């Protein structure tokens, strides 16, 4: 089994590629991220806690927008996340140029899954060690998707990945209800983050973003602090 | 030869536990840290009827551990320390308490309190990442 | 209706209950159930005249059955079981709760299922049917370890578990731990349940013939916000125990006669 | 449990670890020098230990900190050849940015671009991922001074203060002890705090002629390299106080 | 502070200076102010702190240095602690130890008074095997014949 | 029917666990729910927690 956990172009005699599984394992080691599809929108949160308070928390962002109505968060590597952001933005605006219409989130997820799976085609290029959570609002329906390093993309009413993803998934199973509203979805997401935050989340310690019929936007530290106080 | 002999030992264990000549009033107990690597022939009823999981103490269990190990401790907020979310086992709790006592011995005070107990708590559950931030 | 409810006298509640007759079926099920349960809670908690409360509960039950509001019917049935248990209509409460649980197993609703199971365990304990109460409590715990179980429900379940363990009269450490969990969950959510939980925790400490931990716990940071007559009386009982003066024990019981003897 | 995986950059180890990147991070400390940057309200000061093997060496060419653009300064450590290749690449990127977009590069944008370059470098097996750690400093309008750090992993981050070198851990701890006091850090205070950190992390009480300093302020947008007079004045003023 | 009237604050202030962390040279006779802390805390009458000092003095030898003068002071402090404690066999043992040292063996009146006090301490103690051992070991003492009443 | 692909040894273990459940409540008879939770306990096995891994194949 060792001799086949070394290349991306060789099938293990029993199952499938082992480098893909190792990339997923790297994904599982990332900062926890939680996505929730509410009735009127979608909300994705992540933890930004890092030692050495010297770090400028506003300098980099784990949550970024792709277009006026689609955003994303990541779990796993950072630079790969930025590369995925660049590819998604370029591809979304290419679709916009061809069609003069805001990008359907499903198509963006499909095409970004294709571009990340492209890196898995041959050896010498490692697969992205990042899993994507894509939030969007299109045609009167909030869409939340997960994109894999393997290129697999699927839907999620509410999911949690990264570190401690299994317990967060269980928590989401317990708390999620299909009739959830946006603010209550944010409350549930922040509660999920707190369930494994380990160190008293602050306004900048967590980065959250919400998408609805008014597009997608990352919540400022002010509203994050307000919601944190509301949850307490 | 080595792997063959080890598997012979395992097979003899299986055939003795639930083989031809059944045993009477012979209960076996086997402990492992990685159950998922055990042979399925050993993990079936008739051989290992009950596979009891011993998870890390959860909140209430942590309080029980702290109480039952602090019975021999000195008088000394243990409840808050229990409330702190840390994936630590009963061995870690016994450590924490023992280290608190050791530090109190160092400082020559016969009742531990927040300072040395907290210092021992930090010493025990280090979990210092030393991890390059590009992984997160 | 809101003005009447804020005013809230028995005749006014009686009139209002049928005065919102078209209101019940004019809105969605969730809000209607929430409002009627709020009216029921206020009516039961302010005026304690059991004769009218029980008959109003039965009238609401037949109302819901006629209106075919299944979820609402289950909610009011659970509330009426709680009322019966409070008024110690043991057989009525237990029989109705079992009848409810018979049809509530198949329904996906579990929070109300956990409420019903906990009420059944409470009644079963009040009947000295300790083993069957323990079985019902275990079933409730199992069915709650898979559902939201809000901090109140978690606190209530831990309180009942501590009560059961104490009544078993064999292990107090687990009883102590369950009481501690019930208190901490009841912190900053419901006050009377929190004080009762702290009361039982101190009692459990006393039964461990360790009153010193009681006098340490009363000064504990979380006890101060709930310090008062209850904790002082329990501390007095603890002192009577530690110095082993049953004359002091009886004096403390005479003091309890108003405070902690009518509490089962 | 994972032995052969620490050979190729593009190879994922079990538990999803890339050992080659960590080895490059360790290779950064092969220079043995130390750099540290501190940012104030409107100032940013970088300071680097200077190591002269011989007076034969020309001190004007043995500098370890350089200037990317007229307002953006760079201080870095690691492999010296990797250092110089990285600064050349960064200057190319900044000039191309200016050519294509007609205005100066912000510190964060330059750091992000070179971080993307380094990530592409570490993603494909054709490249040795440029084992040198860089810190860029510069003034951006509406956001004041900016100090950013980029590493061979392609990870860039903004810092209220930062450090690099063999003594990175202790310097970062001292910088944390300094930043927890929440002080405005005027220019002289920034310089003296950085100098104190370097001295206490080296425990040498260096002579004035063994260090280099660069400073960027809003009133002095040009990345000035501190000559001997200014650094001597700063260090003696600190020493008497 | 002894000239001011402060005792509790006084004892605290001279208590915060500990000797366990003190590792530069053995405590020896130089820093005997452990007994000074005992004395100040006795003036505060906070006997538990004195007991803990006595217990934790083990790191600096279980007993004070021999052939010295701080004995009588430390032993009188321990005796007063035990007198309030109510224990007797410990104080009798300490008094016998004081009688043993050559330092007290200069002036006969002190021998008489000390051993008379030891006899009275050992009398009002309860009965056990250790008590019998001590009493019949000291029955053959040749330094009590000068005063026959206490021997009687 | 509650045993998809369960060995005979697992069936005997299920019978034993149902008896154990009855014994816990200090009874002698066993009920249907006893067998149901015995099936749940005996046939319990750890699955693939990671949905990402489980969704590699279509």
């Amino acid at each position: 089994e060792r001799g086949y956990s070394f290349s991306l172009t060789t099938f293990s005699p029993s199952g499938k590629l082992v480098q893909i599984e190792y990339a997923l394992a790297a994904v599982a080691g990332g900062a926890p991220s939680v996505g929730i599809k509410a009735a009127n929108g979608v909300v994705l949160a992540t933890e930004k806690k890092q030692k050495s308070i010297l770090y400028d928390e506003r300098s980099v962002h784990k949550v970024e927008p792709i277009t006026k109505h689609i955003g994303l968060v990541y779990s796993g590597m950072g630079p790969d996340y930025r590369v995925l952001v660049h590819r998604a933005r370029k591809l979304a605006q290419q679709y916009y140029l061809v069609y003069q219409e805001p990008i359907p989130t499903a198509q963006l997820v499909q095409r970004v899954a294709s571009v990340m799976q492209e890196y898995t085609q041959s050896g010498g290029v490692r697969p992205f060690g990042v899993s994507l959570l894509i939030c969007g609002w299109n045609e009167g329906r909030p869409y939340l998707f997960q994109s894999d390093p393997s290129g697999a993309y699927f839907a999620w009413k509410a999911t949690a990945m990264g570190k401690n993803y299994v317990n967060g998934k269980t928590f989401l199973e317990k708390r999620y209800n299909e009739d959830l509203e946006l603010e209550d979805a944010i409350h549930t997401a922040i509660l999920t983050l707190k369930e494994s935050f380990e160190g008293q989340m602050t306004e900048d310690n967590i980065e959250v973003g919400i998408c609805n019929e008014a597009g997608f936007r990352r919540l400022t530290p002010t509203e994050v602090k307000d919601y944190l106080a509301a949850i307490a | 030869g080595a792997d063959r002999e080890v598997q012979r030992i395992l097979l003899e264990l299986l055939n003795q536990m639930d083989g031809f000549d059944q045993n009477v009033n012979v209960k076996v107990i086997m402990a492992t840290n990685r159950a998922d690597t055990l042979d399925p022939a050993l993990l079936r009823p008739g051989r290992l009827d009950r596979k009891i999981e011993f998870p890390l103490p959860d909140r209430r269990q942590k309080r029980l551990i702290f109480s039952t190990i602090t019975s021999k401790m000195n008088l000394s907020d243990l409840e808050d320390y229990v409330a702190r979310p840390d994936k630590i086992s009963g061995a870690d709790i016994n450590s924490i308490c023992q280290e608190s006592g050791m530090l109190a011995v160092r400082e020559n005070r016969y009742i531990v309190l927040a300072k040395d107990f907290e210092k021992a708590y930090k010493t025990v559950i280090k979990k210092d990442e030393q991890e390059h931030e590009f992984y997160k | 209706g809101s003005l009447l409810a804020k005013t809230g006298q028995a005749a006014e509640l009686g009139g209002l209950l049928k005065y919102v007759r078209p209101f019940l079926n004019s809105i969605s099920k969730a809000k209607a159930a929430r409002l009627v349960r709020s009216l029921l809670d206020l009516f039961l908690d302010m005026e304690a005249a059991t004769g009218q409360e029980v008959e109003l509960c039965l009238e609401c039950i037949e109302w819901a059955k006629s209106e075919k509001r299944t979820f609402l019917r289950q909610a009011l049935e659970a509330r009426l079981v709680s009322l019966y248990f409070d008024t110690k209509r043991y057989q009525e409460a237990l029989h109705l709760g079992s009848q409810l649980l018979r049809e509530l197993k198949k329904m996906d609703d579990k929070a109300l299922l956990v409420e019903v199971q906990l009420l059944e365990s409470k009644t079963y304990h009040a009947l000295s049917n300790l083993p069957k109460a323990r079985a019902a409590l275990t079933s409730a715990r199992t069915t709650a370890n898979a559902i939201y179980c809000p901090p109140k429900l978690q606190a209530t379940l831990d309180m009942q578990s501590g009560i059961i363990h104490a009544a078993e009269e064999k292990d107090w450490k687990t009883a102590y731990s369950y009481f501690y969990e019930a208190f901490e969950g009841y912190d900053s959510i419901d006050s009377p349940k929190a004080i009762t939980s702290l009361k039982y925790m101190l009692l459990c400490k006393i039964m461990l013939n360790t009153p010193e931990d009681v006098q340490a716990l009363v000064s504990g940071k979380l006890a101060l916000r709930y310090a008062g007559r209850q904790t002082e009386a329990l501390k007095c009982v603890a002192q009577a125990s530690k110095n082993r003066s049953l004359a002091d024990f009886e004096k403390a019981l005479t003091d309890y006669r108003a405070e902690l003897r009518d509490d089962p | 449990s994972s032995a052969g995986f620490d050979r190729h950059i593009t190879i994922f180890s079990p538990e999803g670890r890339l050992y080659q990147v960590e080895y490059a991070f360790k290779a950064i400390n092969q220079g043995g020098l130390t750099s540290v940057a501190v940012r104030g309200k409107d100032c940013a000061v970088i300071v680097t230990q200077k190591k002269v093997p011989d007076k034969l060496l020309d001190s004007s060419t043995v500098t370890h900190l350089f200037k990317i653009t007229e307002n953006i300064g760079c201080v870095m450590t690691g492999m010296t050849a990797d250092s110089r290749s990285q600064v050349q690449r960064a200057r190319y990127e900044a000039a191309n940015w200016k050519y294509k977009y007609g205005y100066e590069i912000p510190v964060d944008m330059l750091c992000k671009r070179i971080a993307d370059i380094s990530q592409v470098y570490t993603q494909n097996a054709e490249m040795r991922p440029l084992g040198c750690c860089m810190i860029l400093i510069g003034i951006d309008e509406e956001q004041g001074p900016q100090v950013y750090k980029c590493d061979p992993a392609g990870y860039y981050c903004g810092f209220k203060a930062t450090a690099a070198g063999v003594k990175q851990t202790e310097s970062t701890s001292f910088l944390e002890k300094k930043v927890k006091k929440k002080f405005d850090w005027t220019f002289e205070q920034t310089v003296e705090t950085a100098i104190t950190c370097l001295s206490t992390v080296l425990s040498i009480d260096f002579k004035p002629s063994e260090i280099e300093v660069g400073v960027v302020t809003v009133e002095n947008p040009k990345f000035r390299i501190l000559t001997e007079a200014e650094i001597d004045a700063h260090l003696v003023a600190l020493a008497e106080r | 502070k002894e000239q001011n009237g402060d005792v509790k604050e006084a004892a605290s202030i001279l208590q915060e200076l500990q000797v366990e962390t003190y590792g530069s040279m053995e405590k020896k006779e130089r820093v005997e102010f452990i007994l000074e802390q005992m004395r100040l805390c006795l003036a505060v009458k906070d006997y538990i702190r004195t007991q803990i000092i006595s217990k934790k003095i083990n790191t600096k030898f279980f007993q004070e240095e021999n052939t010295e003068k701080l004995k009588l002071k430390y032993y009188n402090l321990m005796i007063q602690l035990d007198q309030h404690e109510g224990s007797y066999l410990s104080i009798c043992k300490h008094y016998r130890a004081i009688y043993d040292t050559p330092c007290i063996q200069a002036e006969s009146e002190k021998w008489q008074q000390a051993l008379k006090s030891v006899v009275l301490y050992v009398i009002l103690a309860p009965f056990d095997n250790e008590q019998s051992d001590l009493v019949h070991r000291i029955s053959g003492d040749k330094k009590l014949e000068e005063i026959p009443k206490y021997k009687d | 029917e509650l045993m998809p692909g369960a060995s005979g040894a697992e069936v005997k273990g299920v019978c034993t666990e149902a008896g154990m459940y009855a014994l816990r409540e200090r009874r002698v008879h066993v009920t249907q729910e006893d067998f149901e939770m015995a099936v749940a306990k005996v046939m319990q096995k750890d699955s693939e927690k990671n949905m990402s891994i489980k969704k590699l194949w279509k």
